[PDB]
């Protein structure tokens, strides 16, 4: 009773979260992504100065 | 998120200054070569001379 109470409680909750979290994840990931190849430029340019 | 914009910005003006100072040695660098060119010409035309003089005089 409670795996059918709480788990679509769970997954209403998610995909109402997912849609609104998970283009704002790809909005966080993928400037994650921004830093790795902003640190990459930032070691090989001090490395030639 | 907000947060990590702030940061990515930080990355960026790091990019800047470092390229700013590798462009100034490398723009001393060139004003060096240039005069290392023409002390080098220079000292060459005088030896081609002082080669066809002495066996002119020979």
């Amino acid at each position: 009773t409670s795996m059918k109470i709480q788990f679509k409680t769970a997954m209403p909750p998610t995909e109402v979260l997912l849609e609104s979290i998970q283009s704002k994840v790809e909005s966080i990931e993928q400037l994650q992504r921004k830093l790795q190849h902003v640190q990459p430029l930032e070691q090989q340019n001090n490395e030639m100065c | 998120d907000s947060y990590l914009k702030h940061q990515e910005i930080v990355l960026d003006t790091l990019l800047p200054q470092t390229v700013s100072n590798q462009w100034r040695i490398n723009n001393d660098y060139i004003r060096q070569t240039c005069t290392i060119v023409e002390e080098m010409n220079i000292q060459q035309r005088k030896q081609i001379n002082d080669l066809e003089i002495y066996r002119k005089r020979l």
